[PDB]
């Protein structure tokens, strides 16, 4: 047989310390671990991020676009124009083969 | 059909293994010298006639 | 070996390249190329084990008959022309004399099979000296005559050394022939590049020296022979199994580490010159040089292998085999790719 | 006095340690300079200040 | 800042990056063109010296 | 002349002059075989002079046999398909070639390796004269 | 290409035309990552040599560091004086020769025809 | 962009030299500020795309992956604690470093001006996930899986190359909206079909569908949870930007080309999820999961649909969140009893509430939960597909219906049931577990409240 | 002079032939390795005096001197392989693979 | 400095260095033969070094901090747990053996690193051209296997003839039951418990083996216990003795220079009786390697190179 | 003040450090891009004369 | 609990002569450490 | 050359019997030397490829 070392047994971490949060066997480091990264992780990071963004303003031109289809809607119903014309491009502009 | 047929024994028989077995085939075909330099030299013998051949139609 | 002749064959082993890198005359680097195989000949045999002087008359009988090939080449340049250089207005017989005859001194594959048995039976410092310096001067002339290469004979050999070094190192596992086999292949890539740009092939030997000559002084810090002798680096000196690591990846070729930059400006280069399926199979078949380095970092750093009782006696002990040169090399090989416009 | 056997680097060589110092001085004093006169040369040579 | 830093900046990298697409088609169509002909400085291959000819009078009257 | 001999595979497209083509693509076949017998006789050599005579004859039969039904199964599929301008007829005849091949060599799983492998091959040689590709290039740039 | 093109000097590491182009600034990135290599440079050596790899051999890591920035200046204005060079030849012979480089007059997008290819 | 890239890059020396008491809680924390500063790409009140340098590029369709790249790098970080709590600290350092590194080169890979740029970092992940699976792998097949990962991805990868210096060479710089702006449609060439097929190799190779679909299921249960939370969750997805960001070049010959690989990925999901009935495995059935989930986003960026895109964006950050949450439970099953077979460990709920829940909302948001991103992108590609072809809805039905039986087996089996007694070692959830499975599930639950965020490049 | 350089080529070729087979022996191979430094000094002699360039006189003696040097070199190799075996055949120095 | 070709060429050669009181001797016998106080003798006659008999510990106290180390440190084998269990299911005797052979490999390079350096001659109870005997009377009691043999031989081919043989070989010849009277009156309660077949075994051995073995290329003298007891004859007979007969006159000052460079750094020095092999009597396992490997960089001195370690008290570590 | 309380919490400085150095380059990049500027249709606007520049 | 490392068994599979076997290369002996042959 | 170190320090080594029409001893000319110096004087650094 040759020489090696048999398998660790799981010992019982909530045996060895009843405040075990699954970092690092030294309670303290574990217990500061787990402040760290509740405040850094999940307090100023989801809720800040959160907030910022719903609070990014007009994102994928969204509501400027609503406003200026409000505007061109309102435009074209009043000087008389049809609500969408059904080539983009002007063919006076365009130069035909 | 799905777990035994296809995916564990015929796509591995046909992409991974298939050119495992072909590039294992082949460097037994190619590693296996007798390390006589005899039989280096006439195979050196051999591709030189080659590259004669090559300009020769070249 | 006492110092006086120590000191003139390796001033021998200096100035055969030097000769050659320097003169154009034909036969003067033919006489450079003689010099390179004079001086590596005892260096070859000092070892004085059996398998030495089988290795040392392989390599002799091999590189002296390229050497009277090369010389029936001069000569009938001679006759051809009467100067000494190659000039542009030659036969393409006698420039395929000349690319058959280098390329059986630099080891391509229709010519490779002396390579792997001279650099088994050689120790390790020979293997430095061989695989790096002793190639410099066969393809200096190479790089020298590079419009009169004959891009068909040039290609075939390329295809046929992408080939055979991926197709010699995966059933042999030893690692002095393992890493002749992948310089084999290396030559096959600066091969190919050299009638479209030498200044890459410059490129890929000047990376090649420095991705090969560290990693033969790290066979060199432990004389780690097989696979199994690699595989027991991290008993013997575990700190550097992350930089031979790199380095053996990055000989291999893979992205941010240097080799792939060689496989990358070839690559540019042969698409610019508009060889598109032929480049196509030489990047395909380089994938067996990371089969056989994959295996062999699987070996050395990445499965920690069945060490024995008598390697803590190598824990004991001090080492003072590193060199300053294998980690100046090592970091500029395995951090450039940030720095390869200036590396080209 | 620790080591039964005395290393080879116990004590630092004070040759190496000041000619690597002084090489590193005397190299950065170089560049300096060398980016001084090339910064310039390069103004008088363009002809633009 | 405005959408108009983000819109100057992204025509200062495509004037910059679209330079680059006519200099690189540029540098292959002139590297083209000198290996074909060699009119210019690039590619060519070297020529034995013109120096070391014997412009002496020799021994031979007509060589 | 040889050259030029072997150059009567694109001067006229398949479905045409199909003897030939075959004679030519046995040709090729045999030269490679030729090479390739003197390949395994130089570097693994037999017992004896008549055994590395008979290792070439069986050597050139195979290379002769895959060459022969390769250029004529891609000549009948052409002749069938009545298409010249296609690499599915080089795919099948490239598959019948390794196909014979695994036959002679009696393994199945080779035979369908070299279907696919000189199939794959024998379509990209199509492709590359359909659309010009250069196998040896010159350099230009 | 550069050992054929005219005027040159063989075997100068930095011709007088070398001074003519700007230098380059020590804030660069590529001496910034070769100052960063040569401090990895004596991290890798004291790793292997079983040093504290930031404690022990400083002078042996300011050496590294000045050698690596001392070489990649060096090296840095030799390969811009060579990518200059080569504008500088590209440049003359697109001067040289117009006639075999033509100025492409694109027609605009009205007057061309793309195909328009629709996926459904 | 140089704001997340580099002091990401500056994450290096507060690895190797802190205490090792100290280099969890430091690099977390710090790697939790790297995705708050990473929230700051979000600023998109025009559709101008920021290119904040000629080197990095933000796009709508690529800024979910940046968050996701840089939120996955604390959600590994928390992850690889007890899973390094026995070995030292050298090599527990060394997998940070190689987990930063991935973070650094994956932030780098999606913020791509140039596209051999983008294939520079796309090849230099093959480095760091191998070595994190080839080394702290726990089974004797990690050297084969590593192989298979390595060689599948690279076999992959040089026709890419190929054919990126190819049209570069053709065409010029390969900035990908120069190269998106002043482009012409190609040609009905066979050397374009070639083209084609070299291009799009690797990213057929890096999603898995059939043919090439076998290098995720043995690199994802010889994996660590971090090499397999990477794999799993955002280094399968880079394909799919160059994917995306391909196919812009190329898009005449797209649909003729499209057909075998829509057919292979709607046969290859319908199979995968008939796999996954019948596995022994729960990390074999999170990984032909995800080779299923791979298969409907390779069949929806084959078809060039705007909605498909949306779709797919949906599906990528749905089930990258999804599947590394499930990936993370597996973690926590393989942690408390050793193995990893669903058979041999039944009835947990009665002994873990919460992680019931977490399970519960986990494999049903694989089922697709309807306000979730999962049937939000999955509802999009089947709207585009039936666009296609209307003939197509019954195949994804069948995936569909075979999905909802995958997740609620795995559900049945492992959580509810007769509780196996047989186990001492069955210890309580960890904080760090509950923690890490709320921080994957929460951007869930955030990411299905605003969904604007997530729409992609096209709308 | 054309019949004397083809069959001075034909020389070359044919120990070309010679020196790339090994019958039995590689001092017999050594024998056409100096047969081929014969036959390139007969030819350079030849090209010399028939294109009278006397200046290239220093080549022929410099072909002999380093092409008997490495033949002297391959002569004592032999006697150091056969030092080490005792024997001296070709098939002798199979024990490299 | 160090002894490289820069410090040999400027005149540090070995032939002024070596004289007629320059000699290896080696003193060998059977279990408990008076060959320690003979060693202690000899050396402070001739005034040579006494480098006493190599045990398991040897490395440990040698090199590095002085200080014998634990049991599975430099051990993993011990010599009382292979008299108490030969016969060992664990492998102890091919584990004490091999890292025994070993240990006396450093001790002989270490002694020729000291007689090739000062000039001063060394001496070198049980050394490694006699190491042998304690293998194959291990293997012809049956403690070990032919496969363990034809390792031991083939690790001593590799590490054997790279060196030079002993000057002077002095044998003290006992016979068996004299052996068990004085290993009994010794009074180790361990090494009481031999077999008086190993001692009869390894002494027929050593009389058959390898004393034809070395009396046919170096000097070899016999000598009896009481003989040897006195030893101021044993010493006259060692300083009058000619030294012709041998591979010591052969050499030049580069040989002995390049002996000096294979023997002087010890990774070329232990690296050959390492090499693998995977006989399950001397393989280490990984997780019991890594183990070992991360309790032994956590010893006190051990940590860095010597000469570096700033937790011991390593002055100058800032400019280094 | 204590060293080992500085030693152990110097480590903190390099992220916020890569955050300042990062936002310099990136301000030092943004003076690089400037050619258009002020030149585009879109925002060719007149000066407003507090200012010489429009965006920075 | 542990990970798996190589054993005897997957450490002599490597320690041949050449990897993959054929019938021809099975009579190939490993060779001396040393590279010398008695 | 490849290092140009002959052309750097300007002393001709193996430079001065490099082509035919070379300097001779006791100035005895060899056949084609005019050829030679017209086809090396019509090549005067025109290049190769156009030389040619
Ligand atoms: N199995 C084994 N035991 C060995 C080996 N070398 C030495 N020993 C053991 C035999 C004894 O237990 C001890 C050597 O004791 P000595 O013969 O030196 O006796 P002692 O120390 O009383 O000194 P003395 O001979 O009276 O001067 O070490 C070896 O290679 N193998
Ligand atoms: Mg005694």
């Amino acid at each position: 047989q040759w020489q090696e070392d048999p398998e660790p047994e799981d010992e019982n971490v909530y045996a060895k310390n009843p405040d075990f949060h699954g970092y690092d066997s030294d309670p303290v480091v574990d217990v500061w671990n787990m402040r760290a990264v509740f405040f850094f992780g999940f307090s100023i990071v989801l809720v800040f991020g959160t907030t910022f963004v719903a609070y990014v303003p007009d994102y994928r031109m969204q509501e400027w676009a609503r406003r200026e289809a409000e505007r061109l809607v309102k435009y074209r119903e009043v000087n008389g124009l049809p609500i969408m014309e059904s080539n983009y491009f002007d063919p006076s502009k365009i130069q035909l083969p | 059909t799905s777990l035994t047929l296809l995916d564990l024994i015929w796509l591995e028989k046909t992409i991974p293994k298939s050119t495992s077995t072909l590039h294992t085939n082949m460097t037994t075909l190619t590693t296996n010298q007798k390390g006589l330099i005899k039989l280096y030299f006439m195979s050196f013998l051999i591709n030189i006639i080659l590259i004669i051949i090559l300009y020769s139609i070249n | 070996m006492n110092p006086i002749t120590l000191a003139i064959i390796y001033f021998t082993i200096f100035l055969g390249p030097v000769i050659t890198m320097s003169s154009t005359n034909l036969m003067l680097m033919w006489v450079g190329l003689e010099f390179s195989l004079l001086a590596i000949i005892p260096m070859l045999i000092n070892k004085k084990n059996p398998r030495s002087t089988e290795a040392a008359t392989k390599y002799f009988v091999t590189q002296a008959t390229a050497s009277m090939i090369i010389l029936l080449a001069i000569v009938l340049n001679y006759k051809q022309l009467g100067t000494w250089m190659f000039q542009q207005q030659t036969n393409g017989l006698i420039l395929n004399m000349t690319l058959m005859a280098l390329s059986m001194k630099l080891g391509l594959a229709p010519f490779h099979f002396w390579l792997p048995e001279v650099t088994q039976g050689i120790p390790l410092h020979m293997g430095l000296i061989l695989l790096t310096w002793q190639k410099i001067a066969p393809l200096s002339i190479l790089i020298q005559i590079y419009p009169l290469l004959n891009s068909t004979i040039i290609l075939m050999l390329a295809i046929t050394s992408i080939f055979m070094g991926a197709w010699g190192g995966l059933n042999q596992t030893q690692m002095r022939k393992i890493m002749a086999y992948s310089s084999i292949a290396h030559m096959g890539w600066m091969l190919a590049i050299l009638p479209y740009n030498p200044s890459l092939t410059l490129l890929n030997l000047m990376i090649y020296i420095i991705l090969t000559a560290p990693m033969f002084m790290a066979l060199m810090l432990n004389n780690s022979m097989t696979i199994n002798s690699i595989s027991l680096l991290w008993n013997k000196t575990p700190a550097m199994l992350t930089m031979i690591s790199l380095m053996l990846l990055s000989l291999g070729g893979l992205p941010p580490l240097t080799g792939f930059l060689p496989k990358w400006i070839i690559i540019t280069e042969l698409m610019k010159n508009n060889c598109l399926i032929m480049a196509t199979l030489m990047a395909m078949m380089a994938l067996l040089n990371l089969f056989f380095y994959t295996r062999l970092i699987y070996s050395t750093s990445l499965t920690m292998f069945p060490t024995n009782n008598n390697s803590k006696m190598m824990t004991h002990q001090t080492k003072t085999k590193p060199n300053l040169m294998f980690s100046t090399l090592a970091i500029m090989s395995t951090m450039t790719l940030p720095l390869a416009p200036q590396l080209i | 006095k620790f080591y039964v056997r005395e290393p080879v680097n116990a004590k630092p060589n004070w040759l190496a340690v000041g000619l690597s110092v002084g090489a590193s001085v005397f190299m950065w004093i170089y560049l300096i300079q060398t980016h001084n006169e090339d910064v310039l040369e390069y103004k008088r040579r363009n002809g633009l200040e | 800042d405005g959408p108009e830093k983000n819109y100057e900046k992204t025509l200062a990298i495509l004037q910059i990056e679209s330079e680059k697409a006519e200099l690189r088609l540029k540098e292959q169509e002139v590297r083209r063109l000198m290996r074909a002909r060699g009119d210019g400085p690039w590619y060519q291959f070297p020529t034995p010296e013109k120096e070391f000819i014997d412009h002496s009078p020799k021994a031979t009257p007509d060589n | 002349m040889v050259k030029r001999f072997f150059e009567s595979y694109h001067e006229v497209p398949d479905g045409t002059q199909c003897h030939r083509k075959t004679y030519i693509t046995t040709a090729l076949g045999g030269i490679c075989g030729i090479i390739g017998s003197a390949y395994s006789v130089s570097l693994n050599p037999a017992d004896s002079t008549l055994e590395a005579v008979a290792r070439v004859g069986r050597y050139t039969f195979t290379a002769a046999a895959i060459g022969a039904m390769f250029g004529l199964t891609t000549c009948v599929s052409a002749q069938v398909r009545e298409k010249p301008d296609d690499p599915l007829n080089y795919f099948i005849g490239g598959c019948a070639g390794g196909l014979t091949l695994g036959a002679r060599t009696h393994s199945y799983g080779t035979a369908a390796m070299g279907c696919v492998y000189m199939g794959t091959a024998a379509a990209l040689f199509k492709i590359g004269k359909l659309e010009g590709w250069e196998l040896f290039p010159t350099p230009k740039v | 290409m550069m050992n054929g093109r005219p005027g040159h000097e063989p075997l100068k590491f930095l011709p007088d035309e070398a001074r003519s182009l700007p230098p380059p600034k020590l804030n660069d990135p590529r001496l910034v990552y070769m100052g960063l290599l040569g401090y990895c440079t004596g991290l890798m050596d004291n790793m292997l040599r079983m040093r504290p790899v930031m404690r022990a051999g400083l002078h042996r890591q300011l050496l590294f560091v000045t050698s690596f920035v001392f070489a990649g200046y060096f090296y840095l204005k030799r390969q811009n004086y060579l990518y200059a060079v080569k504008d500088h030849d590209m440049f003359g012979y697109i001067k040289l020769h117009p006639e075999d480089f033509p100025e492409k007059e694109k027609k605009t997008y009205a007057e061309i025809l793309e195909p328009f290819h629709p996926v459904r | 962009m140089l704001k997340i890239i580099l002091p990401s890059l500056m994450l290096l020396p507060l690895t190797w030299l802190s205490s090792p008491k100290k280099t969890w809680t430091n690099v977390t924390s710090y790697s939790f500020l790297i995705s708050l500063t990473s929230l700051t790409l979000l600023w998109q009140t025009d559709e101008n795309y920021k290119n904040f340098s000629n080197m990095f590029s933000s796009d709508p369709l690529s800024t979910p992956l940046i968050i996701l790249t840089a939120w996955l790098l604390p959600l590994m970080l928390m992850a690889s604690q007890n899973h390094l709590k026995k070995d030292n600290n050298v090599l527990q350092k060394l997998y940070i470093s190689m987990l930063i590194s991935l973070q650094i080169l994956l932030i780098m890979t999606f913020s791509a001006t140039e596209l051999i740029m983008f294939y520079i970092l796309f090849e230099a992940t093959l480095i760091p996930t191998l070595i994190i699976i080839t080394r702290w792998g726990n089974q004797t097949e990690r050297l084969n899986a590593g192989i298979y990962f390595l060689f599948y991805t690279l076999i992959g990868s040089i026709p890419l190359l190929i054919a990126l210096i190819l049209i570069q060479n053709h065409v010029g710089t390969l900035n990908l909206m120069i190269l998106s702006f002043t482009t012409h449609t190609l040609d009905a060439s066979w050397s374009n079909n070639l083209l084609w097929l070299a291009c799009m190799m690797a990213f057929l190779i890096k999603m898995p569908l059939y043919g090439v679909h076998l290098w995720l299921p043995k690199a994802h249960v010889e994996a660590p949870i971090a090499g397999s939370m990477i794999l799993a969750a955002i280094l399968l997805k880079l394909g799919s930007y160059g994917m995306i960001r391909i196919s812009i070049i190329l898009d005449p010959l797209t649909k003729y080309m499209a057909y075998p690989f829509i057919l292979l990925s709607l046969w290859g999901m319908i199979m995968t999820s008939s796999i996954c009935l019948r596995q022994t495995d729960l990390k074999s059935l999170i990984a032909y999961s995800s080779v299923s989930h791979m298969a409907l986003v390779i069949a929806s960026i084959m078809i060039q649909t705007p909605w498909s895109f949306m779709g797919a964006t949906m599906l990528m950050i749905a089930h990258g969140l999804t599947s590394s949450l499930l990936f993370c439970l597996a973690n926590s099953n393989y942690e408390r009893i050793h193995s990893r077979t669903m058979i041999m460990a039944r009835g947990l709920q009665m002994v873990f509430p919460l992680m019931a829940t977490w399970w519960l909302m986990a494999s049903l948001a694989n089922l697709a939960l309807p306000p979730s991103i999962n049937l939000m992108g999955e509802l999009f590609i089947t709207m585009s597909l039936f666009s296609w072809s209307n003939f197509t809805i019954i195949l994804m039905g069948i995936n569909i219906i075979i999905t909802g039986m995958y997740s609620m087996y795995m559900i049945i089996t492992t959580q509810r049931g007769k509780l196996t007694n047989h186990m001492i070692n069955l210890q309580p959830s960890h904080t760090r577990e509950l923690t890490l499975m709320a921080l994957h599930m929460i951007p869930l639950i955030l990411l299905t409240t605003s969904p604007k965020l997530i729409t992609g490049l096209t709308m | 002079m054309p019949s004397t350089f083809f069959n001075l080529t034909m020389a070359f070729s044919l120990s070309l032939l010679g020196t790339l087979m090994f019958r039995s022996h590689l001092m017999s191979t050594l024998l056409c390795l100096e047969g081929m430094v014969l036959s390139l000094f007969i030819m350079t002699s030849v090209t010399s005096l028939n294109s009278n360039s006397m200046s290239s006189m220093p080549i022929p003696i410099t072909i002999l001197v380093f092409a008997a040097c490495e033949a002297a070199v391959g002569l004592a190799l032999l006697v150091k392989v056969s030092n080490t075996y005792g024997t001296d055949y070709v098939q002798n120095l199979n024990l490299l693979q | 400095l160090r002894y490289g070709l820069l410090a040999a060429i400027l005149g540090d050669k070995t032939t002024k260095k070596l004289h007629e009181y320059s000699r290896v001797i080696t003193v060998d016998g059977n279990i408990c033969s008076g060959k320690n106080k003979l060693a202690k003798e000899i050396a402070q006659q001739l005034g040579m070094k006494h480098y006493p008999e190599a045990g398991i510990q040897y490395s440990s106290t040698t090199t590095g901090d002085g200080r014998p180390l634990d049991i599975e440190f430099s051990g993993s084998c011990s010599l009382e747990k292979f008299y108490d269990d030969p016969k060992s299911n664990d492998g102890n005797s091919y584990r004490l053996q091999s890292w025994l052979y070993a240990s006396r490999l450093l001790q002989y390079a270490d002694a020729l690193e000291h007689l090739l350096s000062t000039g001063q001659g060394v001496v070198l109870e049980r050394s490694i051209y006699s190491d042998f005997v304690f293998l194959e009377a291990m293997y012809n009691q049956g403690y070990i296997r032919k496969q363990c043999v034809d390792h031991y031989n083939e690790i001593k081919r590799l590490t054997l003839p790279e060196y030079l043989p002993p000057h002077a070989v002095i044998y003290i010849d006992v016979p068996v039951p004299e052996v068990q009277s004085r290993i009994q009156k010794k009074g180790d309660p361990h090494e009481m418990k031999v077999t008086s077949a190993y001692l009869q075994d390894i002494e027929n051995a050593y009389k058959k083996t390898f004393l034809p073995k070395m009396s046919e290329m170096c000097e070899v003298l016999v000598y009896d216990s009481w003989e040897a007891e006195d030893p101021t004859k044993v010493v006259e007979d060692i300083e009058y003795l000619k030294y012709n007969k041998g591979p010591w006159l052969k050499q030049d000052d580069w040989t002995f220079h390049y002996l000096r460079m294979l023997v002087q750094d010890k990774t070329e020095v232990l690296n050959y009786t390492t090499i693998p092999v995977y006989l399950p009597e001397i393989t280490i396992g990984a997780h019991q390697g890594s183990r070992i490997y991360n309790s032994f960089r956590e010893l006190p001195g051990r940590k860095y190179a010597p000469g570096y370690n700033a937790e011991v008290g390593d002055k100058w570590i800032w400019l280094k | 003040t204590l060293f080992q309380l500085l030693r152990e919490h110097w480590v903190h400085i390099l992220v916020p450090a890569g955050f300042v150095f990062g936002c310099y380059l990136d301000r030092k990049d943004d003076e690089k891009l400037t050619a258009f500027r002020n030149k585009s249709m879109l925002f060719q606007r007149e000066l407003r004369p507090n200012e010489e520049v429009t965006w920075k | 609990a542990r990970q798996w490392q190589p054993d005897i068994e997957w450490a002599e599979q490597f320690s041949g002569a050449v990897m993959y076997p054929s019938k021809e290369t099975a009579h190939w002996k490993p060779p001396p450490w040393n590279d010398v042959d008695i | 050359p490849f290092l140009d170190i002959q052309k750097k320090l300007g002393i001709s080594l193996d430079r001065h019997f490099m082509f035919l029409s070379a300097e001779q001893p006791y100035k005895n000319a060899a056949r084609c030397h005019a050829f030679e110096k017209e086809w090396i004087e019509c090549a005067h650094g025109i290049g190769g490829t156009r030389a040619k």
